[PDB]
């Protein structure tokens, strides 16, 4: 049901995907009661768009844990890595 | 906020 996934997504320029959620977040649109961080929309022509998809709980970002971040740590996070981002998602399959 | 874009 529910796998751990590992993708890389290249920075051209950015990420091209939205996030929502993590502690102090306000929610997501998927799994009201998780604090998690989950995908909220990818640019159709962006690098993440054959990766990842709308509801997809990121769990770790290159090594970092994204188990009961804040949003904005989030955010910066995957932000200030400059290149390529290795992600481990959860997702219904 | 709650949706942010990276």
């Amino acid at each position: 049901s529910s796998m751990e996934i590992r993708v890389r997504v290249e920075k051209d320029p950015e990420l091209g995907f939205s996030i929502s959620g993590g502690v102090g977040g306000r929610g997501n649109p998927f799994r009201p009661d998780d604090d998690g961080i989950f995908v909220t929309r990818v640019q159709p022509e962006g690098p993440a768009s054959k990766l990842l998809q709308p509801g997809d709980k990121i769990i770790q970002a290159n090594g970092y844990s994204f188990i009961n971040i804040e949003h904005g740590q989030a955010v910066s996070l995957l932000k200030t890595f400059q290149n390529t981002v290795e992600l481990i998602i959860v997702r219904e399959v | 906020g709650y949706e942010t874009w990276v």
